[PDB]
RNA sequence: GUCGCGGCGCGCCGAGGGCCCGACGCCUGGCGGAGAAUCAGGGUUCGACUCCGGAGAGCGGGCCUGCGAGACGGCCCGCACAUCCAAGGACGGCAGCAGGCGCGGAACUUGCCCAAUGCGCGGCGCGCGAGGCAGCGACGGGGAGCGCGCGAGCGAGGCGGGCCCACAGCCCCCGCCGCGCAGCCGAGGGCAAGGUCUGUGCCAGCAGCCGCGGUAAUUCCAGCUCGGCGAGCGUCGCGCGGCGCUGCUGCAGUUGAAACGCCCGUAGUUGGCCCCCCGCCGCCACGAGGAAACGGGAGCGCUCCAGGCAGGCCCGUUGGCCC
């Protein structure tokens, strides 16, 4: 049955309501700088992402503590959230993810780890960096910019052997 | 309104849907099945088909300058309707019989605009786009 | 009558001017563009801003920024 | 004709209120009304009530403690399952705080929020802003 | 700049005459070492001695560090070396040869060239 | 008579059947469902493609073989249309895979191929244009770049290695090296962005829309600039939302669109209080047993997801659970 055709393809880009709003287009080159996000295509893929951890807290709110969907879920909610670091472990309230933040979800990204570390100690240069393959999590190199690191392992986050940390020996075109 | 409700009277709702549904212009133009068999082209974004003799359609107002189209049989239906042409001057291009597509004007039904009694929109002559013939992108 | 019609062949769009693009190299597309344009809309004190906002495409702008 | 006794008392009575007559009359008693009537007074909004008793139909005066901002029907019984209940609280009922519509089940005649709490669900007879 | 070998478990199995087990090695960012310098590493550390009876198939260094997932199987048993293993790493094991064959439609082309008759 | 009940047939009788809650008839660019789309609810729309059942192999019939087919890469005839055909004959069937012709807006290799994934014959292996694999392929997705900085850094690539793979490829892994590189829509309003500068005379043309060009265009024709989105941008036809503009929720009908000129009237719809306890209705709670895929949704870092259900010294580790 054309069994390798099968597989699912999914929708993280979904574009606003009305396009041509000033806000909105104000804030999006505001964000844009502020992470140093190359596409606009991931602020909404972000967008996404945030809806459906916005939609879950909503449902689970309304629904009474200890109710089984809504204590196994509410765990739930706040364990993948706490491993994001966008919610503070102490918090750990599923009322706690309304009034969530964007930032947060920017914050979380690994490129911003980078630029708040001083390891390259801007946006513009941890995304070069990274494409460098300047900085590993865990050693892991990662030349894609958003690897998005979890808190729980945020103290793991290590740059690289081949020309930022203790230079293997490949200096770019300067090595030859 | 008067409106009938109770409990088992789920007969005059569901023939008074089915009935005033199509009241609508746009219902009735999806649902009646006319505007399949009516419309030049059969309900598709473009048809091919051969040039025949082109047309110069006085404009009302405020537009007031004579818009050059061509009328094109479609082969699949073998009826002729015509082609409003598109950019500047992109008409000279165009002259004895030739592969033509054409599409629709956005409306779907109404004449574009304010240019009166034309449905439909040539977007391309022989083989290559005819917004590149007109950019000189694509041409002869 | 003689008003116009076929026998006018877009004779204004033929009698443009030739032109061609002014020199100038590729500013690089992408999150480069993006702080090209961070700096030119945002922050940046009164070059997109001499008291309030200009607008981007303003004949104030215009002149200032040379042209 | 007259179908529903309880339409034709709720804006009787609703009506009575808006002019500020504490002291209402209804055509006809039926026990269905006495429901909604002692729990409206049971949640407050009613005060002291009374039938004049005929052999008939019988006519009830009901004193008021003058707070009623609304009062109606659904016409005629529609069943809604306990799964549903909060869905027609959004619909007929101001807030959640002031949330009161009354269903019918067979285990007795309760207004919604003890209902869904006993997790049945049973016909909405009228609504109790 | 080493092929320490991690050896990450071994599975016993009588049935087939065979060990299978999870190798993985540790490379430090060196250029893991082919599959020859392994091999040599995977036998000694697998303790069944021969270095062709254990066989590593289709390792994937994972992005950047060597850290190869696959597979060790220990054929002890010789027969079994040369007939369980799938084929095709059994003929580049060098346990047998490959020749050449015809596209197998030749086959199919002879089949049906000749079922027509009763013993052509 | 059939494996079999049967009007199924074949005799024999009696007059029945079914209907405005729409029978019978007619039409359908009518395969149904699991599903799919877009949306608060409430919906609406589509279901041919995974899977599940039903059919059918140009078209109608009949028949064999078998335990099962009215099989169609079984047969035999009628009907079309073929092919060889030496004139005496024969012999087809691709809605299987490629590939042509036809057709249209459009829709992949006359590839390789059983190693796997299942199924056939068979403990000492073979076939299966099923599938697997590569090719093609802006159907579509999911994730990078064209620098950052004042130095030196890479990723698209070249060559060899490794790895890989029925065989090759690909990501990957290594080195010498490294050749960073963009579009297509607009700029009067909705709808974001010049009354810049050039042609310009209600002419060409623009123009979803609303509107501009009648001799001094913010609206065209270009080069300026600049707004948006972005290796994808636009143009069309479509479905949904918009649209409570299809209204059950939730619309209007005194004048915008709209109460029959009037009254009786049968079905249809609707009938006040009222008999606590019984029995049926309907009715909710609520189980049993109800295939998945998919979606809601455990856990899980492919270099991160999109993905998938794997993984490691492991809940008898998984893949929970709601469908």
């Amino acid at each position: 049955p054309r069994i390798s055709r099968h597989r699912n393809s999914s929708k993280t880009y979904s574009t606003p309501k009305k396009p041509f709003t000033k806000p909105r287009l104000d804030a999006e080159l505001k964000l844009c700088g502020e992470y140093g996000l190359k596409c606009k295509r991931e602020i909404y893929r972000a967008r996404y992402m945030l809806a459906k951890i916005r939609r879950t807290a909503r449902n689970l709110l309304t629904l009474d503590e200890n109710d089984i969907k809504r204590r196994f879920e509410g765990a739930a909610l706040l364990r993948r959230l706490h491993m994001l670091g966008i919610l503070d472990e102490e918090k750990d309230q599923l009322d706690y993810v309304l009034g969530l933040r964007i930032e947060d979800i920017f914050k979380r990204r690994l490129q911003s780890v980078i630029v708040e570390s001083k390891l390259a100690k801007s946006v513009h240069h941890a995304r070069n960096m990274i494409k460098a393959r300047h900085i590993s999590v865990g050693g892991q190199i990662v030349n894609i910019p958003s690897y998005m690191v979890r808190i729980s392992n945020t103290s793991r986050v290590a740059i690289a052997d081949t020309s930022s940390l203790a230079p293997n020996g490949k200096p770019g075109r300067t090595k030859r | 309104s008067g409106k009938t409700s109770g409990l088992y009277t789920a007969r005059k709702l569901r023939t008074i849907r089915r009935i005033q549904r199509w009241a609508d212009k746009r219902y009735r133009k999806a649902h009646l099945g006319t505007w399949l068999k009516a419309n030049p082209l059969e309900g598709a974004c473009m048809a091919r088909g051969i040039v025949t003799q082109k047309i110069g359609i006085s404009a009302k107002q405020p537009n007031s300058a004579v818009r050059k189209a061509v009328r094109v049989q479609l082969t699949k239906n073998s009826k002729k309707i015509t082609a409003f042409v598109p950019r500047d001057g992109s008409l000279t291009y165009i002259d004895n019989n030739d592969e033509v597509l054409v599409a629709g004007f956005g409306r779907a039904g109404r004449a574009v605009g304010d240019i009166p009694g034309c449905r439909f929109k040539v977007i391309k002559v022989a083989g290559i786009g005819l917004l590149a013939l007109f950019l000189r992108k694509r041409e002869k | 009558r003689a008003h116009g019609g076929l026998t006018s062949a877009g004779k204004v769009r033929k009698c443009t001017p030739k032109k061609e693009k002014k020199e100038k190299p590729r500013p690089p597309r992408g999150r480069a563009y993006k702080r090209l344009l961070y700096n030119k809309n945002f922050v940046d004190d009164t070059l997109i801003h001499n008291g309030r906002r200009l607008g981007p495409n303003n004949l104030l702008i215009r002149q200032k920024l040379g042209f | 004709v007259r179908i529903n006794v309880l339409r034709d008392a709720l804006k009787s009575i609703c009506n009575a209120q808006r002019i500020g007559k504490k002291q209402v009359i209804v055509r006809p008693s039926s026990k269905v009304i006495i429901e909604f009537l002692q729990l409206m007074q049971k949640n407050g909004y009613i005060s002291d009530f009374a039938v004049v008793d005929n052999h008939r139909s019988n006519r009830i005066v009901v004193n008021l403690i003058g707070r009623l901002n609304k009062a109606g029907v659904i016409s005629p019984r529609f069943d809604i399952p306990a799964n549903d209940i909060e869905k027609w609280v959004v619909n007929l009922l101001p807030s959640r705080l002031f949330g009161h519509i009354i269903l019918t089940t067979s285990q007795g005649i309760m207004d919604h929020i003890e209902a869904q709490h006993r997790q049945i669900g049973g016909k909405v007879i009228g609504y109790f802003y | 700049p080493e092929i320490t070998v991690k050896v990450r478990k071994v599975l016993n199995n009588p049935l087939l005459q065979r060990q299978q087990c999870v190798v993985d090695v540790l490379h430090p960012g060196c250029t893991y070492e082919s599959k020859e310098a392994i091999k040599a590493k995977v036998a000694q550390q697998l303790k069944v001695a021969d270095q062709k009876n254990i066989v590593l198939y289709g390792f994937k260094t994972s992005f950047g560090g060597g850290h190869t997932v696959g597979f060790c199987n220990a054929y002890q048993n010789m027969d079994a070396l040369m007939k369980y293993e799938p084929g095709f790493r059994k003929i580049r094991c060098g346990l047998i040869e490959a020749p050449k064959p015809v596209s197998r439609k030749q086959l199919k082309n002879l089949k049906n060239r000749r079922l027509k008759k009763r013993g052509t």
